[PDB]
RNA sequence: AUGCGA
């Protein structure tokens, strides 16, 4: 009598299954990282991770060159498009289209019929006109994205044992799974390096960048709410230069450490100086490396004599890139890089919180230089976290809208760049640019 | 999938005393040890047969696509 | 295996050459010959390095705190006057050289 | 061995402000307060000007909420504290060259 | 003191065969010169190029 | 203010040029205006020091445990 | 300025007693600063265990306390005026604060104790005779 | 990158790993093994640190590895002693434990570093937010469950089972060390008796074996599919066959044995099958 | 394979009557050479048999 | 598979000497006083020096593995062939090695005596950067099965300590 | 972005046609199989399975 | 005792004749293609090893 | 090409 079997138990369930709740709950909490994590995309704080997503992505806009005859080079043609909300429902069929009645569509379907199980993917899309005067609300079918069973978008998600029996099913069916074309998928969940949290690594690869860098260097990777990362290095150069790496469109970019800092928040040097060394006077070490960082970038920049300046530096040089054009100024891209490359785990307005963070790690890859503090290790368990199936799932996702938005934006400059037929005001218009872009970004 | 007609190991037809053996585990509260003595399972190639089964097709049986349901 | 047959490479990970030592030859003269030959780094000799750097020129005073002269003299069997031979004429030398190439690095 | 409270002054009077290593000011710099009289608690702000830069500084409301600082002044020979609830303030001091900017695009 | 190409002389301990020091170095022509202790004819080496450079 | 070898602006904490370089008995700020290779004028000094480990060494082995 | 909309003006302020008792380095008089989690009510106390120099363990509403007390981050017996903890003296509802002193040599004032009210916990010890069971 | 590091002690399993070219890149989560979610509760957290004696990062103006950082999740939030660096570590884990600081969700991650002569950067590193990959350990002082996660975990004394839990060291204890192992692992009896190789090789073996893969076959259309018709119940098994009810989905057979050579057939990597029992359906499959 | 990841292919059917016979009357549905435990130290196997034997019993 | 009574007590009496082996041989690559106590400050700061460096840390993990695995060369020495609960012929797992039909001397001590020193490129177990070698160890611990030494053996199983090293 | 392949990429590398279909070919005349064991065959034959 | 779906006894495969890919005219690649299998470069080597040139060729 | 059997 240590492991009875559980004999006329089982034959009981056999035959008659559990009608309102599955036994072995450890089957269903073994899947429950793949199904909450896709749960999570649907529902949750806001709206769900998707939603924080198409928050984020913001507006992208366009001006038709707003002839009008600061007319001249303030156009007068403001036209900003965005996405407010994106909804998921869950998979329907209606044939001879529309004019029928619908049905709830299920994975045993899916499976018989050796085709995806796709949800009608909608998002309300927003027109906006000259900053405001004039709004326009869509909401668009995306084509089908592909549902993960027993998740919140799939009709499994909450039947009983018996129901799902009821349903063709395996009584027990964990699910977290994708019927694609009939094949069952999953997405093999990654270990990637733990989030918001500085990671000192000593890397042959930094020596491999150039010139005057070490191995050492701080290895942050900041993820926002809707968890999109954006990997941010710091570098100790053999010079005593500090080089901030970041990645944009997957080109790798260099700044000086001591510009971000300008950047982030109004501060004198001696702000920054007692932010890294503080009470820690008495490091010869600290105090000349740090006399090399801050003189060297008054050597550099004579005339970047305020924060403001420095912003329109930023901003001007990389307005180029940003895909932000007359749309904004430099202080307005420069701003806006900022809240969309240094430390996003920090979020907008965390500018001060960015400024304490970054001097933190300033001063921990000065210990890692000294040899105060040993290395981390990326590989080791200790340092990493988890990059689920479903997390994979809405990034990928509020890429997809954000290239969506870039293809209207595309679709306009082609349209206006060969005809300038019509105005952005035209609800004619509106159906016309949403009917000439692909928007199936279910498939 | 269903009870085997014969033990693999001896070769006793043992199919037949499948349910018998559920009642004797149900009806009399006996316990399997005792209820495969009462069947004459002496050996253990025969007592293995009827103690371990698993019998799946009650579980198959529910998908039944030949009856609406 | 690799590094003879495949590469036959002139350069050796870890070149060695063996010396036969004459059946006369002590162990302890072999001791002896073997701190003889051994190279002898600047560094491996140096305990402290103390730069007080002031500035109405730019002041270096390089103070150079070695071990005891017993103690580099019992390692490395070497005196206090290999130090200054090889100090004022080496050691300077090249340090004056390179402070040449950080002023280059300068301009 | 304790030592005893005397009085205690509820109402603002005094501040505590932070600084960079080195601040000093003219012998008149003169500190312009505030009272954001927001629902439960007053928010404070500081504002002043020289004939250069001027300096504004702001508590951080959500360490505020959190943590509240007080002052008192003791005598030992009297065994008496006069307290104070004073605001710290975290200020930064721009100055009239810090406040030009280039144009709105290249 | 370096003897070029040559860092460090080590004594280990005599096995199957005649007392002799192994250097983490190649440089004939400076055993060459120590000939008052070692039998030269009885220098051996890893390194193939350095042997065919000077011993053919 | 004066640290190690930098000085900051007293008024404005900004890393005022350095007085060992100014074409004056008296440099100013960059970001204010202050008086200061005229003032008080330093005497920029570091007690710089090896990190006690670019030097190995068996004598250091000894001297380790 | 007078910014925010969300503020007022000041219109309340009270004398610091600065030199009725002062002398100059004569009156070892002293200014504190602690911190208060907003959880406890100043205005109830009567008396300040500060004088336990180190044990200053507090009670407050039966809560049990500890007043860290710390000489470092500003009084440091090392560098002239390390802290930017400036303090800032008003004098009348229709002035501005004023930089703390002693006498008019510009040089700021430093609080000769620094003290911290600190949360204490439970932290109950380990029954090892009922845990560590065979 | 492919050694086993102890790091991963209850969260990856040291025999699920696969054989071949991805040796030690595919690992297996252990069985006990949770995924962070969400976040929560990270907003009045900095109310409580305050109250711990936590100075304010734009009051404290002190930074360095001779100090303690008070982070969440990457957002510093003030600076202590290294001594109240350890005392909020613990009466923090005190009040996770407790169920009386609903600010404090049960879930959240402790990282506190301690100062190390040359070692991992000082500091109280606490963390909430997702993709965390967080373990069940019995906490003593309340023996009550805490959830753990990698992070913390290494600076954490857990007792592997309540007779070897050190006086004043262990902190917590393993509810069962087969929280360490993965679930086929786990289903491997006597695991802890083979050559670790043998365990992994079965792991493949299991996982590559011929069995009842579903009961709704006649709803599915796979390419393939392979069903074992005589499938029965292990007579040695683990408690978690039935904790995950692997019994619904029964794999093999139990068979009568003899480990002997006797035939001439039986060398090496090859087996003789009774053929009456073949006759009679053993292991028979479609 | 038995849980112990010792596989092996089936190098023939033997006939129940040249199988080797126990004095309970059985003969093994399966024998597995003795040689192959001593390098894999399967022994894991050893006690699962005799568990099965009892737990059979 | 099994030994004597005497066989056993053989084993468990050996095996009871490693316990001054770990620490011993920790205080003479740390280079310290015979005896020094297991919780001397300075014998934790000199191990974590050790720690920081790999090359000290290779002298501690060669010498404890050279002294542990002279505690296993003894126990299968005194066990083995004599301590066996049946001898040669009438042991069938003893003949498989000695005739070298299948086995090792190496494997029949390994289910019958003990597992010894799990090794790793060459030395003993990872240490994480704590001073930990496994979450349920305290920082440094001078235990030879903290280093990775496994008493237990196949025949009668392995702590899970011990299974994670042989794993 | 994945260029078809020209007469050089067809020649070398791995394939090589000298390697791949030059150096070493499929072949008639020949069979595969998972082998068995036997001790009542010789030493030097082999049992061919009637198919 | 479980039964691995790999019944490699299954996957043998003969061809004494097939189709040829045409640019070659060698065996074509597969069991399900009645391919042939591949005399690689180290069956080259080990036929020539052998002095088998007869067999080689 | 991915995974995988030997
Ligand atoms: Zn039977
Ligand atoms: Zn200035």
């Amino acid at each position: 009598r240590t492991a009875d079997f559980r004999t006329l138990e089982r034959e009981s369930r056999f035959i008659n299954p559990p009608k309102d709740k599955s036994a072995f709950p450890l089957l269903q909490e073994a899947v429950q990282p793949h199904i909450g994590s896709f749960n999570a995309l649907t529902e949750g704080p806001d709206g769900g991770l998707l939603n924080l997503g198409v928050k984020d992505i913001g507006e992208k806009v366009i001006f038709d060159g707003k002839p009008l005859n600061s007319n001249s080079g303030y156009l007068g043609n403001k036209l900003s498009v965005s996405v407010e909300q994106v909804s998921i429902a869950k998979p329907m069929s209606n044939d001879g289209v529309s004019s029928a009645v619908e049905r709830k569509v299920y994975p045993s379907e899916s499976r018989q019929r050796l085709t995806s199980y796709r949800g009608k993917l909608l998002l309300k899309l927003k027109w906006s006109v000259n900053n405001g005067e004039e709004n326009l609300f869509e909401v668009r079918d995306c084509g089908g994205l592909p549902v993960m069973l027993q998740s919140n978008r799939c009709h499994l998600n909450k039947m009983s044992p018996y129901e799902l029996v009821q349903h063709k099913e395996e009584s027990d069916e964990i699910g977290g799974y994708f019927i694609v074309n009939g094949i069952e998928k999953l997405i093999r969940m990654l270990i990637v390096q733990r989030r918001n949290h500085p990671m000192a690594i000593i890397r042959p690869s930094f020596a491999n960048r150039g010139a005057s860098y070490s191995h050492y260097g701080i290895q942050i990777r900041s993820v926002r709410p809707d968890q999109t990362s954006q990997t941010n290095v710091l570098h100790y150069l053999n010079d005593g230069q500090v080089t901030f790496r970041f990645s944009w469109r997957k080109n790798e970019y260099l700044v000086p450490v001591v510009m971000i800092l300008k950047a982030l928040c109004h501060t004198s040097d001696r702000e920054i100086f007692d932010g890294i060394i503080g009470n820690d006077v008495k490091d010869s070490f600290l105090t000349d490396r740090l006399e090399l960082l801050l003189r060297g970038f008054k050597k550099r920049y004579p005339h970047l004599q305020n924060r403001t300046q420095v912003l329109q530096y930023l901003g001007d040089k990389f307005r180029v890139v940003f895909q932000a054009s007359p749309d904004q100024s430099d202080l307005e891209v420069g701003q806006e890089v900022l809240d969309r490359i240094v430390l996003v785990h920090l979020g907008k307005d965390g500018s001060q919180d960015k400024f304490r963070m970054l001097l933190f790690m300033i001063r921990k890859l000065y210990s890692l230089v000294a040899g105060e503090c040993s290395p981390d290790n990326p590989d080791a368990t200790q340092h990493q976290e988890v990059l689920l199936g479903g997390f994979l799932y809405g990034m990928i996702l509020k890429e997809k809208i954000d290239e969506y938005l870039q293809n209207i934006i595309a679709q306009v400059r082609m349209d206006i760049n060969r005809g300038m037929a019509i105005n952005f005001k035209d609800k004619r218009y509106m159906s016309r640019v949403l009917m000439r872009v692909n928007e199936n970004i279910g498939s | 999938m269903i009870v085997p007609v014969r033990c693999f190991s001896c070769g006793k037809v043992v199919g037949d005393k499948w349910e018998s053996y559920l009642n004797l585990l149900q009806e009399d509260e006996l316990d399997e040890g005792t209820a495969l003595s009462r069947l004459g399972l002496k050996r253990y190639c025969c007592r293995r047969m009827i103690l371990t089964h698993v019998d799946l097709i009650e579980k198959f049986l529910r998908y039944n696509p030949l009856e609406k349901r | 295996l690799r590094e003879i047959v495949m590469t036959a490479s002139a350069a050796i990970k870890t070149p060695q050459m063996t010396l036969p030592i004459w059946n006369d030859v002590s162990d302890e003269q072999a001791d002896t010959f073997c701190k003889s030959i051994s190279k002898v780094l600047l560094s491996e000799v140096i305990d402290k390095v103390i730069v007080t750097e002031t500035t109405a020129a730019r002041s270096y005073v390089i103070h150079m705190r070695f071990f005891d002269n017993n103690e580099y003299s019992e390692e490395y069997d070497v005196s206090k006057e290999e130090l200054q031979n090889v100090i004022s004429n080496q050691f300077i030398h090249l340090l004056e050289a390179a402070i040449v190439k950080e002023i280059k690095k300068q301009k | 061995s304790e030592i005893e409270i005397e009085s205690v002054q509820d109402q603002p009077s005094v501040a505590v402000g932070s600084f960079f290593k080195g601040f000093r000011a003219p012998s008149d710099t003169t500190f312009d307060l505030y009272k954001k009289k927001k629902s439960e608690k007053d928010e404070f702000v500081l504002h002043g000007e020289n004939e250069r830069l001027e300096y504004e500084g702001y508590t951080d409301s959500s360490s505020q909420a959190s943590n509240q600082y007080v002052v008192g002044l003791f005598n030992p020979e009297k065994k008496s504290i006069q307290l104070y609830k004073a605001p710290v303030l975290v200020s930064k001091v721009v100055s009239k060259s810090s406040k030009n900017l280039r144009g709105p695009k290249i | 003191r370096q003897i070029p190409h040559i860092d460090r002389c080590v004594h280990p301990e005599p096995e199957n065969g005649k007392r002799v020091l192994v250097t983490e170095g190649v440089n004939f022509q400076a055993m060459w010169d120590q000939e008052a202790f070692i039998d030269v004819d009885g220098i051996t080496s890893n390194d193939v190029a350095a042997v065919l450079k000077t011993y053919g | 203010s004066v640290v190690g070898s930098l000085i900051f602006c007293l008024d404005c904490g900004d890393l005022l040029e350095n007085p060992n370089a100014v074409l004056g008995s008296n440099v100013e700020c960059s970001q204010c205006k202050a008086i200061y290779p005229k003032s008080q004028f330093s005497n920029l000094k570091v007690v710089t020091t090896t990190a006690d480990d670019a030097f190995p060494s068996s004598l250091r082995a000894k001297k380790s445990v | 300025f007078s910014i925010p909309d969300g503020f007022k003006k000041c219109k309340h302020l009270k004398n610091f007693p600065l030199n009725g008792d002062n002398k100059k380095k004569a009156k070892q008089q002293q200014v504190w600063l602690i911190k208060f989690p907003s959880n406890v009510d100043i205005s109830k106390l009567k008396s300040l265990p500060v004088d336990f120099e180190s044990s200053t363990t507090m009670t407050i509403d039966k809560h049990d306390y500890k007043i860290m007390d710390d000489t470092d981050i500003e009084s440091s017996l090392t560098q002239d005026n390390l802290s930017n903890m400036t303090l800032l003296v008003p004098s009348e509802s229709k002035e501005s604060l004023k930089i703390a002193s002693t006498a008019k040599d510009n040089a700021p004032l430093q609080f000769d104790k620094v003290f911290s009210v600190s949360e204490t916990a439970k932290i109950p010890a380990i029954d090892y005779s009922k845990v560590r069971v065979p | 990158v492919r050694k086993l590091l102890p790091e991963s002690w209850g969260f990856l399993c040291p025999v699920h790993t696969p054989d071949g070219s991805p040796c030690g890149l595919l690992n297996h989560f252990a069985h006990k093994c949770r995924i962070s979610t969400q976040q929560s509760d990270v907003s009045r957290i900095p109310s409580i640190l305050y109250s711990l004696g936590v100075a304010p990062a734009s009051h404290t103006f002190a930074a360095g590895p001779s100090l303690c950082c008070v982070q969440i999740d990457g957002k510093i939030i003030g600076w202590v002693s290294h001594e109240q660096g350890k005392i909020i570590a613990d009466t923090l884990r005190y009040w996770k434990v407790e169920g009386k600081t609903p600010g404090l969700p049960i879930d959240l991650e402790i990282g506190y570093v301690p100062p190390s002569t040359r070692g991992q950067y000082p500091g109280l590193y606490l963390f909430g937010g997702h993709s965390r990959m967080l373990r069940p350990v019995r906490y003593l002082p309340l023996d009550k469950e805490d959830i753990v996660g990698p992070f913390e975990q290494v600076y954490m004394n857990i007792a592997v089972t309540p007779q070897e839990i050190q006086n004043n060291v262990h902190t917590h204890v393993e509810f069962t060390p087969t929280n360490i192992l993965s679930i086929l692992a786990n289903l491997t009896p006597f695991s802890d008796f083979n050559q670790s190789p043998r365990n992994m090789y079965q792991c493949q073996m299991g996982k590559q074996t011929m069995g009842t893969p579903g009961v709704a076959l006649c709803h599915r259309s796979d390419n393939k599919l392979y069903r074992l018709q005589t499938g029965q119940t292990p007579i040695v098994k683990a408690n978690l066959y039935d904790d995950y009810g692997m019994d619904n989905f029964p794999n093999g057979f139990n068979a009568v044995v003899a480990v002997i050579s006797y035939t001439g057939y039986d060398m090496d990597d090859a087996m003789i099958i009774n053929k009456s029992a073949d006759e009679r359906g053993f292991g028979y499959g479609t | 394979s038995s849980r112990h990841g010792q596989k092996g292919v089936c190098s023939r059917k033997w006939p129940t009557i040249d199988m080797p016979f126990s004095e309970t009357g059985i003969q093994p549905d399966i024998i597995i050479n003795p040689h192959a435990f001593p390098s894999r130290m399967t022994i894991g196997m050893f006690v699962e048999s005799l568990a099965g034997k009892a737990g059979a019993l | 598979l099994r030994l004597t009574a005497e066989g056993n007590k053989w084993r468990t009496d050996i095996l009871k000497t490693s316990v001054d082996t770990g620490r011993e041989a920790a205080a003479e690559v740390t280079n310290l006083d015979k005896d020094t106590p297991a919780d001397d400050p300075e014998l934790l700061k000199r191990l974590q020096e050790i720690l920081r460096d790999n090359n000290k840390s290779g002298i501690l993990d060669a010498v404890t593995s050279s002294k542990v695995n002279a505690i296993t060369s003894q126990v299968v020495s005194k066990c083995v062939p004599d301590g066996t609960m049946k001898k040669f012929p009438c042991n069938s797992m003893q003949a498989m090695a000695l005739s070298g039909a299948k086995g090792s001397n190496v494997n029949v001590s390994q289910i019958m005596c003990l597992l010894g020193q799990q090794a790793l490129e060459g030395r003993r177990v990872p240490v994480m950067v704590s001073g930990k070698t496994l979450p349920s160890f305290k920082p440094y611990e001078t235990d030879a099965m903290a280093g990775g030494y496994v008493k237990g053996r196949f025949y009668s199983g392995i702590k899970p300590q011990e299974y994670y090293f042989h794993c | 972005k994945v260029p078809i392949p020209g007469v050089k990429q067809a020649l070398e590398k791995k394939e090589g046609l000298f390697r791949k279909h030059m150096m070493g070919k499929r072949v008639n005349y020949a069979a595969r199989s998972v082998i068995s064991p036997d001790p009542n065959i010789e030493t030097n034959e082999i049992g061919v399975p009637p198919v | 005792y479980q039964r691995l779906r790999h019944m490699v006894n299954d996957k043998f495969q003969v061809r004494s004749t097939g189709p040829v890919n045409s640019l070659t005219m060698q065996p074509v690649k597969g069991r399900k293609r009645h391919g042939g299998i591949r005399v690689g470069e180290m069956e080259r080597d080990a036929l020539i090893g052998h002095g088998t040139s007869f067999l080689l060729q």
